[PDB]
């Protein structure tokens, strides 16, 4: 097994203040407003009005 | 005196404001980031620091 | 390769492909789910195990 | 032999307050004269809880969802309610735990169970004795079983106000389902008495089942063997809300008081300096 | 190469459905190989994973129906196109890697 192939994928990510390209498969609601809420903005995460 | 006493008030309260985008050996700075970028475990040992 | 304007849902992968090693560093694997990638690099390549 | 009820009143649903009760122990932690600020899922004080009842021509099993845990208390003078079935699709596609107390001894259960639409026991009042009733059909691929000791039930019918409160509070977390216990004599007639009690750890079972329905087991009194009777009972459902809690341990290490932090601003001065 | 999987904090057709270990665990994980034991020159079938699930297990959670999975709605009496059998045979042989 030490001598047999193996094929490597190396994903290099960037995490910037600008648009999101790749995302994950997670659903979207609608936007709730005046209310204390956890929020999810293209997974930057937090909670408040 | 007294505007010496109102300036020194006023840049101890900045100081501790401005403290908290300091890093602390954390991998951020922000709470956030750590809490949305890591799992539990490791997420807790940032947050400790 | 430059990996962009996609959604990264490993889940397909799970009737197909093995992945003997998967080693994520900046973030966790249990939180890719819920993340959005400004930018994805694939560099690919084979080496002996 | 699954059997229904045909002469049964659809349920009241009537809400009532939950004084301060619902407290029960977050941890195995022993702890002697402190207090202590803990966050987890509580029942809130002075919140609203369903009623059930089956006192008469009604026979009240509905399913009911469990919605990250639930605080039980059953009114009981004649003993009629005894036992629970949770599971998710209540069905034998899916894994299901019975919780139930026969005459001798407290079975607890976890198979593919052919639950029964109306599962119940039968108890001739005359007699006092039971009839073996089918509260599933078939079991297979059983994964848990638990078997008390042997003991006595009085199956006989009790008049007057309910004497007695059974409140349990019900938790299904990391594959374990926590049980625990409490009993309170009262005298109510119709209502939820108002007080405070804190139940105790009972069971800490390894299910490891998806729980996110129950239905509660009560037992049936015909007068006449071609028709179906109820004697009177009744049993009220709340739900479980993460919030903080002030618990005070004695030197025991038994909680006798608690301070609900989001009830009022009176709570919430006292959850900040902590002291009652 | 599905024994990584089982840790704390692992994803994975095995750590999504099948097996799950809180992150706070306070245990040990022991693994041994069982080619002999466990294969056959034929083939042995016997061993299953479920490869396909709506949500994710909890951890020390175990799932055990064999419903025919469709991937959204559409219920589906047999299996056939958009209706799998959830289960999975490992397929063990006494000559693969
Ligand atoms: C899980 O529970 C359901 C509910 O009873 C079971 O379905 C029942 O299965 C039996 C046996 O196959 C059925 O009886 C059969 O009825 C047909 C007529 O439709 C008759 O030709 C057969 O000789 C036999 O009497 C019954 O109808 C059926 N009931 C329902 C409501 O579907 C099911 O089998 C259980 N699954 C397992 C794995 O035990
Ligand atoms: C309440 O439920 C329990 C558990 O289902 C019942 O206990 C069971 O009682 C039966 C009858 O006494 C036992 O069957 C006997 O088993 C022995 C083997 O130890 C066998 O030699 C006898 O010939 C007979 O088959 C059964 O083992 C026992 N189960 C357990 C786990 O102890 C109990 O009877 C129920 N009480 C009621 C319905 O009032
Ligand atoms: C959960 O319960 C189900 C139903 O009781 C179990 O499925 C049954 O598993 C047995 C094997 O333990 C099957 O019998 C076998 O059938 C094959 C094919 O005909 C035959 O070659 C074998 O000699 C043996 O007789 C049975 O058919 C099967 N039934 C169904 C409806 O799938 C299941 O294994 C249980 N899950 C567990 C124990 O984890
Ligand atoms: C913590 O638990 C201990 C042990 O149960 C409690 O100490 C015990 O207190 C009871 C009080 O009911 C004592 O029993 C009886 O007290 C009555 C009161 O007059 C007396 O008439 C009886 O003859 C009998 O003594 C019991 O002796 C005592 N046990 C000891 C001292 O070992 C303690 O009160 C509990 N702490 C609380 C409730 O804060
Ligand atoms: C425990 O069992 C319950 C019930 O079997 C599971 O709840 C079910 O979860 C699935 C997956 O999240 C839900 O399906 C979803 O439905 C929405 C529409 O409501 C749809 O947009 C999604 O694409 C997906 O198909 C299903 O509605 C839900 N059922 C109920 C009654 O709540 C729960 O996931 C199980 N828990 C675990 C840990 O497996
Ligand atoms: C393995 O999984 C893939 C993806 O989940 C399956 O590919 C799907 O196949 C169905 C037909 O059965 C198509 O409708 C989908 O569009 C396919 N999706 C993708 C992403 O290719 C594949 O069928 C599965 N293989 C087995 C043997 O079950
Ligand atoms: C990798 O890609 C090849 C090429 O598409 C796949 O080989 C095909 O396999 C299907 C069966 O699903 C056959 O119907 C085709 O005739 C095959 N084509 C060729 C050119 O061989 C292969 O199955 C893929 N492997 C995985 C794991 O997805
Ligand atoms: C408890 O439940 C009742 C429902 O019976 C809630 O609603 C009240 O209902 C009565 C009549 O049924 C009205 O007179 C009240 O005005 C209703 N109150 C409202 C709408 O706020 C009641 O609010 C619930 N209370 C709590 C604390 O949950
Ligand atoms: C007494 O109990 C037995 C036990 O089954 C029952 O058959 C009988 O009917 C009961 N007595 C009367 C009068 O019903």
């Amino acid at each position: 097994v030490g001598h047999q192939p193996y094929r490597v994928v190396v994903l290099s990510f960037e995490l910037l203040n600008a648009p999101a390209t790749v995302c994950g498969p997670k659903l979207s609601t609608d936007l709730i407003k005046n209310q204390c809420v956890n929020f999810n903005f293209n997974g930057l995460t937090g909670t408040g009005v | 005196k007294l505007q010496d006493v109102v300036n020194q008030n006023a840049q101890a309260l900045n100081t501790l404001v401005k403290q908290l985008s300091s890093n602390f050996g954390a991998i951020s700075s922000v709470l956030n980031d750590i809490l949305s970028r890591l799992d539990p475990p490791e997420a807790e040992v940032q947050i400790d620091r | 390769k430059r990996i962009s304007n996609c959604v990264a849902d490993y889940s397909v992968l799970y009737n197909s492909t093995s992945f003997s090693t998967f080693k994520c560093y900046g973030v966790s694997a249990t939180k890719l789910n819920d993340l959005c990638f400004s930018n994805v690099y694939a560099d690919s390549f084979v080496v002996k195990g | 032999k699954c059997l229904d009820f045909d002469d049964r009143t659809p349920p009241a649903n009537t809400q009532f307050l939950s004084s301060h009760r619902g407290v029960y122990y977050p941890d195995d932690i022993f702890r002697s004269n402190v207090l202590h600020l803990v966050q987890d899922h509580f029942l809130p004080f002075d919140s609203n809880v369903t009623r059930f009842i089956t006192f008469g021509l009604n026979f009240d099993n509905p399913i009911i969802p469990f919605r990250d845990g639930i605080y039980f208390a059953a009114t009981e003078k004649s003993n009629v309610i005894r036992g629970w079935v949770f599971g998710s699709t209540m069905n034998n596609k899916s894994q299901s735990v019975i919780i139930m107390n026969n005459s001798t001894n407290l079975v607890i259960r976890a198979c593919n169970f052919e639950l029964c639409d109306n599962p119940f026991f039968v108890v001739l009042k005359s007699n006092n004795t039971q009839i073996p009733s089918y509260i599933f059909n078939n079991a297979f691929n059983c994964t848990f079983e638990y078997v008390s000791k042997d003991f006595n039930l009085d199956l006989g019918e009790k008049p007057g106000n309910f004497k007695d409160l059974r409140e349990f509070v019900f938790r299904n977390k990391d594959g374990f389902l926590h049980v625990y216990s409490g009993y309170q004599p009262i005298s109510a007639a119709s209502g939820l008495p108002t007080g405070f009690n804190a139940l105790k750890p009972i069971f800490k079972l390894p299910l490891g089942i998806n729980i996110t329905n129950f239905r509660t087991l009560l037992t049936a009194f015909p007068p006449r063997p071609d028709y179906w009777g109820t004697s009177a009972a009744a049993y009220f459902v709340g739900y479980l809300k993460p919030t903080t809690f002030m618990l005070k341990y004695d030197e025991n290490g038994t909680i006798t008081d608690a301070v609900d932090c989001s009830q009022n601003p009176l709570a919430e001065l006292k959850c900040s300096v902590k002291s009652f | 190469d599905d024994v990584r999987q089982i840790a704390p904090g692992q994803t994975g057709v095995i750590a999504d459905y099948n097996y799950k270990l809180p992150d706070d665990f306070l245990g040990c994980v022991l693994a041994w190989n069982t080619n002999s034991k466990d294969s056959s020159t034929s083939g042995n079938y016997n061993y299953l994973y479920r490869w396909v699930r709506r949500s994710k297990l909890n951890p020390y959670e175990r799932d055990l129906s064999n419903d025919i999975y469709s991937p959204g709605g559409q219920s589906c009496s047999a299996v056939g196109p958009n209706c799998y059998n959830p289960l999975r045979p490992y397929g063990f042989f006494t000559t693969a890697g």
